[PDB]
RNA sequence: ACCCCUAUACCUUCUGCAUAAUGAAUUAACUAGAAAUAACUUUGCAAGGAGAGCCAAAGCUAAGACCCCCGAAACCAGACGAGCUACCUAAGAACAGCUAAAAGAGCACACCCGUCUAUGUAGCAAAAUAGUGGGAAGAUUUAUAGGUAGAGGCGACAAACCUACCGAGCCUGGUGAUAGCUGGUUGUCCAAGAUAGAAUCUUAGUUCAACUUUAAAUUUGCCCACAGAACCAAAUCCCCUUGUAAAUUUAACUGUUAGUCCAAAGAGGAACAGCUCUUUGGACACUAGGAAAAAACCUUGUAGAGAGAGUAAAAAAUUUAACACCCAUAGUAGGCCUAAAAGCAGCCACCAAUUAAGAAAGCGUUCAAGCUCAACACCCACUACCUAAAAAAUCCCAAACAUAUA
RNA sequence: GUACCCUAACCGUGCAAAGGUAGCAUAAUCACUUGUUCCUUAAAUAGGGACCUGUAUGAAUGGCUCCACGAGGGUUCAGCUGUCUCUUACUUUUAACCAGUGAAAUUGACCUGCCCGUGAAGAGGCGGGCAUAACACAGCAAGACGAGAAGACCCUAUGGAGCU
RNA sequence: ACCUCGGAGCAGAACCCAACCUCCGAGCAGUACAUGCUAAGACUUCACCAGUCAAAGCGAACCUCAAUUGAUCCAAUAACUUGACCAACGGAACAAGUUACCCUAGGGAUAACAGCGCAAUCCUAUUCUAGAGUCCAUAUCAACAAUAGGGUUUACGACCUCGAUGUUGGAUCAGGACAUCCCGAUGGUGCAGCCGCUAUUAAAGGUUCGUUUGUUCAACGAUUAAAGUCCUACGUGAUCUGAGUUCAGACCGGAGUAAUCCAGGUCGGUUUCUAUCUACUUUAAAUUCCUCCCUGUACGAAAGGACAAGAGAAAUAAGGCCUACUUCACAAAGCGCCUUCCCCCGUAAAUGAUAUCAUCUCAACUUAGAUACCCACACCCACCCAAGAACAGGGUU
């Protein structure tokens, strides 16, 4: 997101262009379990959204 | 870790114990059910558990009926008396088709 | 005879072994399934049967036919052991020479021990040899007898030593201890035969179910037509026809209940794993052909002989980047801002002369100045395929071949 | 909390039976750790001296010095030397050949090759290639997951035992 | 951490369906007092036990809730009835630690090393062009992000092996990859020269000695042309070592009532093998530094300061020999002496079409661009040897 924002802000014209998102904030969540953790455990604690 | 607890109960087995077009005899438990899926109709009555069945000896049959609740039943009313006009609630109802007559008359004596 | 072609010993264990997992040199001999309750089969007699006792609403009597071998560390009882060693008792013995002459003193033999090294490791030796060392008149060393014994002795505690494996000696007995664990389990031939699950000091086991096997009795069993199964996707349930021949019940038991990949729907993890967990379905643990070798992918199953035939599955194809030429005065250093910002720092406008040039699309200048594009003319004509990598460790890996009618 | 950092002679508060005293101190000492500084060496994670709530030192769990002593552990001057740079020569034993006597562990069977791939995941034996008359003697130790000892670690067992 | 019971998802539509999977709860409360008796037919948590609904009838009247729970024996009671956080919840009536002093039966069904899978982590290359570099993306560095590759780390998995696959560093011997540390060739530069930085090609040859530490590493000293990165069962213990690490002894600090323990420190501590099979046991072209001159030349304002060509001197490596020296002595050796010979491909240019210019050309085309050793062969009884384990070989005029 931060990607395209920057490359599109920068490249665009602001007097005769226009832009608009079709998808959505990050919402759902990804998790992560802690480096090196064994097998099993339970599901780890949330790390991101996409 | 793992903090979620429980959630080990088995499967309560309920559903239909008898379809379409079954020959069903007097007491036979018709369908189990956690709520009202399926409701009574004519010849079919329902237990504490809202279990269905079969009052008489027939052929099951389903059905699908205009829903009137009872006016002492205050939810259901609520509902009725919230509902829109022009608009009627439909409820799936469970019959048996009493099979065999009640008895017959037959010569016992020639007095 | 070899040379050609085919061909990954056996047993056990396992999800799966050519496995570089187990066992086996070989020969001969020895070496491992014991029985009840019932059931079934065949007789005898029969509302009774049996040579008392017992059973009997067809039973009773008799026979047949069914349940292994080896192995612990251990525990207890009674003996035998202190000729080794631990400590003790009785009475003995040895300790050269030198310092100083007193010493649990020093050097140093005999003697006692065993620090370090090397050799040895089925040895000379079930702890040695060689050198090097600690002590060597003392808490020393040692010969002889005797004593203390295992629920114990003895110990300058190393939980050391008690007749060469002492965290509890050895022998005999109980004893053919026990082993949900490993190993093994011996003629021939045929047949049926693959894994829902629940409890459990249970997850290396067992019991019940499920599946499987046999023998009986009976009538439906699989495939399924329409209608039908709830509010908050693939499908399934139910099911008459029809295609078929199996199903349920009764009797009697074992064994399997430590599971692998592939396709699909998901869950956990990294939208890792030949990962783990469920579900549907295949195959594998059974044969054969193919994908190189090959478990799980594809083809195909019911058995034999043939020097016959038709087939199934079955052999990877691709090779990529040329792009113009010629020209350019000028209203103006448009206005504002700034030291200047001149088409090109930032703003407003974007008109307008020449035939034809943006109040300038890139560069370039502190700013300037400069050079390219868009524009005239020029002319054959914009010629326009719209695409894109490389690495590892013994030695590349069939040989090769674009062109003779499917 | 209090004297620029640090640190509190000091003040306030709470608990305990008492709140670690003297001494020593980076230790034969949890982590920090190769603590900081000086000596020693050309060069020091070593050794010695010093500082140090040692945030887990410490007083017969004995604390700290000290004379002798130690096959105890560590450092070092000087010398010595095949320890090494860097190994060489000789003798004896061993060795190898002739003669006599004559074991053991091991051993499924073997007519017992190399490369790459495959596969119960590390092939002499399977696939593709390569190599290839037969047979002794000496040597080597890369492989035969070489031999030995039903792993000395780990787990399991409703298996043991010793100790508290 | 959990162990029993229930609801929702996973499991969308008959039933069922797991995980140390994702969430929510339960171990009651309230009413009644016919919450009496009895009895067809059914359901069922995949077994059993347990659990669930109920027509009719007698007698009266005219239960809510989702889980809200515990078997048998036995105990209390005249009887009816009532007894566990038996929560390890199908429950043994009542039993903890520790073991490195340990033992047994097994397990690669299960961990540590090693192999393998995977690549999160680690490493590299490209793509994009923000940004840094006075200006300037692309001399050099590089954010967000994308694509691809490697199998050196730490994991993760539990597939071979527990009727043994012995282990960290070191010695010895090294085989290989190139992602090159040096030497070679080339392109760019913010390359004047010397030095550099970056990229392409190149694996023939090379890649030091020491102090501390058991160390791999790391720091430091002195050099060198350089002191490469890895893989090889973290190569290599039937070739060696045993400092470390994880047996039995002991100490310190801490923990524990104690036995004992510490993924803390310290002192000590047995490394067996006679080779059966495979494999192998003599394959002659060497590199590098330094000195001189070129030359104080090129270049540069100066300071600084080359590349070529050529000459010499070494060092190492390979092969060999004893004249002298030295260990020594009919000889074997080094510390001594002698000899050692080819290229190597990145690119830079000329002519010239597709495309009548140009263009180094996956256009046709032009240029930069080995020899040596060995080689004959029943004299052989025997002797000698500079030849040799035996055998073989050479000499015996
Ligand atoms: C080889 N040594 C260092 C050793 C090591 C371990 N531990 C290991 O296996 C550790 N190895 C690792 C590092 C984990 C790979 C060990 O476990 C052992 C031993 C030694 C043996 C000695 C045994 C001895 N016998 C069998 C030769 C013996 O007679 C006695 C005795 N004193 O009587 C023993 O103590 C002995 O049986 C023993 O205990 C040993 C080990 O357990
Ligand atoms: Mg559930
Ligand atoms: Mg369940
Ligand atoms: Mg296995
Ligand atoms: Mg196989
Ligand atoms: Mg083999
Ligand atoms: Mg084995
Ligand atoms: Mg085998
Ligand atoms: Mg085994
Ligand atoms: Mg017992
Ligand atoms: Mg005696
Ligand atoms: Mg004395
Ligand atoms: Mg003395
Ligand atoms: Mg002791
Ligand atoms: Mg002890
Ligand atoms: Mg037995
Ligand atoms: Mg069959
Ligand atoms: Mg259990
Ligand atoms: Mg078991
Ligand atoms: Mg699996
Ligand atoms: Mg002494
Ligand atoms: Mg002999
Ligand atoms: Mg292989
Ligand atoms: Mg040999
Ligand atoms: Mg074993
Ligand atoms: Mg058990
Ligand atoms: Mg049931
Ligand atoms: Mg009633
Ligand atoms: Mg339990
Ligand atoms: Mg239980
Ligand atoms: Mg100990
Ligand atoms: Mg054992
Ligand atoms: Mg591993
Ligand atoms: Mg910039
Ligand atoms: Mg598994
Ligand atoms: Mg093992
Ligand atoms: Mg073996
Ligand atoms: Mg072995
Ligand atoms: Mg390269
Ligand atoms: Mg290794
Ligand atoms: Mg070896
Ligand atoms: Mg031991
Ligand atoms: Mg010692
Ligand atoms: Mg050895
Ligand atoms: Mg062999």
């Amino acid at each position: 997101f931060e990607m395209m924002r920057l490359t599109i802000n920068r490249s665009m014209d602001p007097k005769n262009m226009f832009a608009i998102w079709r998808v959505p904030a990050p919402f759902k969540p990804i998790t992560r379990k802690s480096v090196g953790h064994r097998m099993g455990g339970g599901k780890g604690a949330i790390d991101h959204y996409v | 870790s793992s903090k979620n607890l429980g959630g080990k109960s088995s499967g309560r087995r309920q559903g239909i114990k008898k379809m379409e077009g079954h020959y069903v005899h007097a007491g036979n438990i018709i369908a189990t059910q956690r709520h009202f899926r399926w409701h009574p109709g004519a010849h079919v009555g329902v237990g504490k558990n809202k279990c269905l069945y079969a009052l008489e000896e027939g052929i099951v049959r389903y059905t699908k009926e205009v829903y009137v609740p009872h006016p002492r039943n205050t939810e259901a009313v609520d509902l009725i008396t919230r509902l829109p006009k022009g608009a009627v609630l439909y409820k799936t109802f469970v019959h048996v088709v009493p099979a065999k007559p009640e008895g017959t008359f037959k010569l016992v004596a020639m007095l």
